[PDB]
RNA sequence: CACGGACCAAGGAGUCUAACGUCUAUGCGAGUGUUUGGGUGUAAAACCCAUACGCGUAAUGAAAGUGAACGUAGGUUGGGGCCUCGCAAGAGGUGCACAAUCGACCGAUCCUGAUGUCUUCGGAUGGAUUUGAGUAAGAGCAUAGCUGUUGGGACCCGAAAG
RNA sequence: GUCGAAUUUGGGUAUAGGGGCGAAAGACUAAUCGAACCAUCUAGUAGCUGGUUCCUGCCGAAGUUUCCCUCAGGAUAGCAGAAGCUCGUAUCAGUUUUAUGAGGUAAAGCGAAUGAUUAGAGGUUCCGGGGUCGAAAUGACCUUGACCUAUUCUCAAACUUUAAAUAUGUAAGAAGUCCUUGUUACUUAAUUGAACGUGGACAUUUGAAUGAAGAGCUUUUAGUGGGCCAUUUUUGGUAAGCAGAACUGGCGAUGCGGGAUGAACCGAACGUAGAGUUAAGGUGCCGGAAUACACGCUCAUCAGACACCACAAAAGGUGUUAG
RNA sequence: GUGAUUUCUGCCCAGUGCUCUGAAUGUCAAAGUGAAGAAAUUCAACCAAGCGCGGGUAAACGGCGGGAGUUAUGACU
RNA sequence: GAAGACAUUGUCAGGUGGGGAGUUUGGCUGGGGCGGCACAUCUGUUAAACGAUAACGCAGAUGUCCUAAGGGGGGCUCAUGGAGAACAGAAAUCUCCAGUAGAACAAAAGGGUAAAAGCCCCCUUGAUUUUGAUUUUCAGUGUGAAUACAAACCAUGAAAGUGUGGCCUAUCGAUCCUUUAGUCCCUCGGAAUUUGAGGCUAGAGGUGCCAGAAAAGUUACCACAGGGAUAACUGGCUUGUG
RNA sequence: GGUUGCGGCCAUAUCUACCAGAAAGCACCGUUUCCCGUCCGAUCAACUGUAGUUAAGCUGGUAAGAGCCUGACCGAGUAGUGUAGUGGGUGACCAUACGCGAAACUCAGGUGCUGCAAUCU
């Protein structure tokens, strides 16, 4: 698949308000994160005794993975998202959706 | 009330293909001297018999021939004997993951590993090292899962140079081959020198079909177990070999 | 389980009548509605955009909201056991005119007209309408012709 | 199992009633200009009929 | 031909509290609650009392904070009742609560930015089919009672188990 | 059955519960052993069986929606009381009518449109899922469809000019109409339109019928959440008191008169007594009531005699009667 | 594990089990060493037994077909 | 005497580990299981002219595919039949005539479409952003989808207008926790700065038993508190001539 | 009344064959520098009313043609169907009473009306 990375649209410069310069990413791998909250009580939790505690998903039923699409802007970077297609699988890259992907006839 | 045998086979795939092997099988063998009737339904066919011995040796004839796991019931109507049969969801070529228990169980094969042989010991391949692996059908039932690939995922290739390695088994195996698209043959600058095993099969300027991984739509689970470091783009599968004359 | 989908169960009623396909003609767009005016539902084929659902076939609204190419409908639904108020939105070429209104209009007219003439006029007249009654008596005459004679008619020869 | 039975008498047991038809309905569900313009008609009238009226 | 019932006498099963929801009664009232405590005593009673503290007299966000009037605290429609007219019929004047609706104001979110500035801080004004359990001459507190809910063994009797 | 041995037994001693013990049976371990007894937690737990103690008056259910690892169980909605609250004839109606809608269901559509079926006959890359495979691609595969090759007919729930009654919506007004002109940031080329306005004209015949035992509004909580039968129309099953669907009525909760008696059938729904008249049903006796009146039919050597219902085919009879 | 007492007691290491006087650079925890960060830390390498490969094992679990091949062929590949 | 800075000893860590400790084995269902998904869905019929309306009934399909098969505008008219035209073949190549749709409109089916919603063209990204209401399966909750308005921006077209994803009916997801993006948004509370963490509308990572536990057998050694057993009446079936 | 332009109603307005339409009006007509498109001025683009035009379209009549549309004391109270019975028949069903009410075929008539502006010895 291929979805556009840098485009002229509507996007948040608090200058133009216009078709302008946009970006856009694929999800970044899981950091550490010790200090995470999540991990940060699930270690203490899962060392405590009993070994496996918390309830985990262990069929196959599940097996999506992650995208990170966002409205990003190169001016600043904070909070902040693009909404695209349901995110079964995706990624980056493309140039303004190119990847050789045109339909010729 | 007069079947009193009745053999079930299911199978989870949109497109068999074990399913009429077998049913060719079967004709070629001509093992229904005693089939009293087939059902057919949209998921599978189904046997029924009246001679107990019968219904018993087809279905150890079936599990000898293709790897299968079996079970029986008793329906009290007076009484009846039910079979329920479940084959392998793995086709001939579709790519397959496993999970870190397995791969180590099997030699450490590398998670991108294909299939070559469909038969009582389920076969494996890894197109990136010339390695045969097998696998138990009990094992497979103990560890239910789904299969990685499917055959609604194929593109056609073009094999632009063969190299050899000189390693190989039976089929001159670990070749690179330039794989390009055909989609964009008449305009494109990107092409893949991908080490395969298709070698003695594969020559210059002919048309393959084969898998796809860079941005195929793949979401598996335990794919995300491995590397993405080492995971190959592009395996082939087989070629078309038109005929002319 | 029963599917239930938006347009199930509508083969027949979606279709256009017979021999009058093709594109809708023009004075279903030229009508004007405003605030209070009651209006019918009947969708259409050829425009998919804005149709109701199929409850509302034969249904009457009233008009409280006009928009570009589109109108608003109140209608009155009983569900359970209370009448709660429906808004739809509903495109101009699914909506057809009553003309209900406009006769009562005519009539209100009419008896308002007559009324101003018995003042003028200085003498009392009755208003309501009335349904009619029986027939009254009457002598039948029979000059230029006669009583005939009727009885029933024998079976045989035709059982 | 599944039936519709006796619906209609559970309705009308107690009777059903109109939405009671409140005249005046809620500017909700209209144009946003056609709400500022009754908004400021009616600004206009209260003015004008106050300073007719002392 | 489902269950229990030979007879008679005696015993016997919606109970009390912690927390409260609705309604009712009572006292006080923008305040309300004496009893943890002290003094006093006919002595487990009743009598008298301070500072605090609960509840409410303001909502809001994630908080840092802000904080509820352009007008006789608004306009539109009815409204019991009251007043004027007239013996009667009726009309007019005012119209609480109440019912719908349009506003206005305060908070959160998104826009726009003037004298100044310690040069990038300060955020007046004016907007936004948005959002709130809000204000718009406050009503709650305290006790008791019926009913009801949650944990208590919880209407009574009852195991195969640990 | 052996009885001089792997015999029996005394007394003492050892092994005490997830343990012991076992020439092995899941046997024994104080009459309890495929986990002993004892006491504590303990009033263990129950979506489950079983009970749940005074009277009368008033009102009066539901076995149906959505969801839940849910089908013997719970919350939401529905009914019912209570507490009431605001007004008290203003506002409405399980109804008809006037006018105005939509529907495609009965039936005969086939010379106004489409058309099978079960019965199996070939065709030269005018062609197809593929097989096991395959040092190749001038490489073998078995079978339906590839191909109707030259052809007949009917209707049907998946189709046709229209098209019924039952059933369903809206309107039948003063919260109106009309006249002049007041407002805006909406719109319009235009005080032109849209909405809401002040003043003025139209009150009992104010805009069909009839009815209204007062109308409207709020909080609330028990029970409820396994139905059946009857009438019509049916679905699958060969047919059925089988499995399952729509309206209304009834039993569930409901007695009373009648069908001798049947939860469901016909009348009729009930405070306590008197008098009268009747419903259905009956009038030889049991049994209250005309061995009434009148017309004609019937001889059965298993007659016959009240609907749902406790019986019935075609056909034969110089039996009889009327055509 | 069979169950005295005679003759024989065939074959097979695919797999699950069991074992090894073989090589290692695959899997690799703790601690330790290196780099960057001011640090909390991330990564790199080496990293034991076992897992893996290969060898042995069947009175250990277990198994002992069909075809071409010539109509039956204990000729027969 | 033998042995030695080796063992053993205490802690941590990896492996093996039914020898043992606790649990589990969905739901619908003409017994259960098997088979199936009637468990989320969609078209018709079942199904009796508002609507709603059962069955483990049938015909059946879904967990996709598309930067174009979307948006705008322009031009052209399809299947088939007939007539033909060196090589031309029953059909390849070109023209004319008839031709209301017998083709095509991604997928199953059914609606709708003829100077278009089809075939071919040129240009664009409206499959935009910020927040509501309404409608459908409904409790008037959400999930799923659609509606046309308002506030800015853009595309196409000369303009009126058209464009808020696929002509329409199905194509899919809460809490907790994780990953990177707007005003460089807020706090880390003795007072400061930087890493780091936690703070927010909407958006991915999923739960297919689809309003979402994390899950393999046997009991005839069984227990347990309960419900059902069972052939004597079909709507009168039942016996002699396919 | 004839047209022409622009429309509303959508076959009473469609197909096959003839017939007629005096300077008022419809279309051909010839041409390519300019704007424009394809293989070409075939359509489209533009250029002017002369030398010729009514053989077209269009406008109207007729066809003892097809079709369509309005009514029927046509087909019928027919088929159907709501309300009721302790109505009949062993049934499949049939009559009865209070209602409402069809349709294919046949016959009768016709082959458009209307809106604004301008032009016509």
């Amino acid at each position: 698949v291929n979805v556009p990375k840098t485009r002229k649209t509507y996007c948040k410069g608090k200058t133009c308000r216009k078709h302008t310069q946009h970006k856009v990413t694929q999800y970044k791998a899981g950091k550490a994160s010790l200090f995470a909250q999540g991990k940060r009580r699930y270690d203490r939790k899962q060392s405590g005794f009993g070994g496996q505690t918390k309830p985990v998903f262990h069929k196959k039923a599940k097996t999506t993975k992650k995208v990170v699409l966002r409205l990003e802007c190169v001016k600043c970077k904070t909070r902040a998202q693009l909404t695209l297609k349901r995110c079964k699988h995706f990624e980056l890259g493309g140039e303004k959706k190119q990847k050789g992907q045109a339909l010729q006839f | 009330n007069t079947w009193r045998a009745t053999v079930q086979i299911r199978q989870k795939v949109p497109h068999k293909r074990t399913f009429l092997f077998l049913e060719q099988l079967i004709l070629k063998h001509n093992a229904h001297v005693d089939t009293i009737s087939i059902s057919e339904a949209k998921d599978g066919l189904d046997f029924f018999y009246a001679q107990k011995n019968h219904a018993v040796k087809m279905i150890d004839f079936l599990n000898a021939v293709v790897p299968i796991k079996h079970k029986k019931s008793e329906e009290l109507i007076t009484y009846k004997f039910s079979y329920s049969v479940e084959i392998v969801p793995i086709c001939k070529d579709d790519l397959v993951v496993l999970p870190k228990k397995l791969a180590k169980s099997m030699g450490n094969i590398s998670q991108f590993v294909l299939c070559s042989k469909i038969s009582n010991t389920v076969q494996f391949m890894d197109p990136t090292t010339l390695q045969t692996a097998d696998l138990s059908p009990s094992v497979y039932w103990r560890a239910p899962f789904n299969a990685l690939a499917d055959v609604t995922q194929l593109v056609e290739f073009i094999v632009l140079d063969v190299d050899s390695t000189g390693i190989s088994r039976g089929n001159r195996v670990l070749a690179d081959i330039t794989v390009a698209r055909t989609s964009d043959l008449g305009v494109n600058d990107q092409v893949y020198y991908v080490r395969s095993h298709l070698g003695g099969i594969c020559h210059a300027g002919d048309s393959v079909m084969g898998y796809f991984i860079a941005n195929s739509n793949y979401n598996s689970d335990l794919f995300d177990g491995l590397n993405i470091d080492y995971v190959p783009d592009v395996v082939l599968v087989k070629k078309l070999y038109q005929r002319k004359s | 389980g029963k599917s239930h989908g938006y347009r199930s169960r509508t083969r027949y009623m979606f279709q256009r009548d017979f021999r009058k396909h093709g594109a809708v003609h023009l004075s279903t767009y030229l009508k004007v509605y405003k605030v209070g005016d009651i209006v019918d539902i009947k969708a259409n084929g050829s425009i998919q955009k804005g149709m109701p659902h199929k409850f509302y076939q034969g249904k009457t609204g009233v008009v409280y909201n006009v928009t570009k190419s589109s109108v608003g409908v109140i209608i009155n639904k009983m569900v359970g056991n209370r009448y709660l108020e429906k808004r739809l939105n509903l495109r101009v070429e699914h909506i057809k005119h009553s003309k209900c209104r406009q006769e009562f209009l005519e009539r209100v007219k009419a008896n308002a007209a007559k009324r101003a003439e018995a003042k003028a006029q200085g003498v009392a007249v009755q208003l309501k309408r009335q349904p009619a009654q029986p027939r009254e008596s009457r002598i039948v005459s029979t000059e230029g012709n006669v009583p005939q004679t009727l009885a029933p008619v024998p079976y045989e020869t035709f059982i | 199992n599944h039936t519709a039975h006796n619906q209609t008498r559970k309705a009308h047991r107690n009777g059903i009633k109109k939405p009671k038809t409140y005249k005046y309905p809620s500017l909700k569900g209209v144009d946003p200009k056609f709400r500022r313009n009754h908004k400021h008609a009616l600004h206009g009238t209260a003015k004008a009929l106050a300073a007719a009226k002392k």
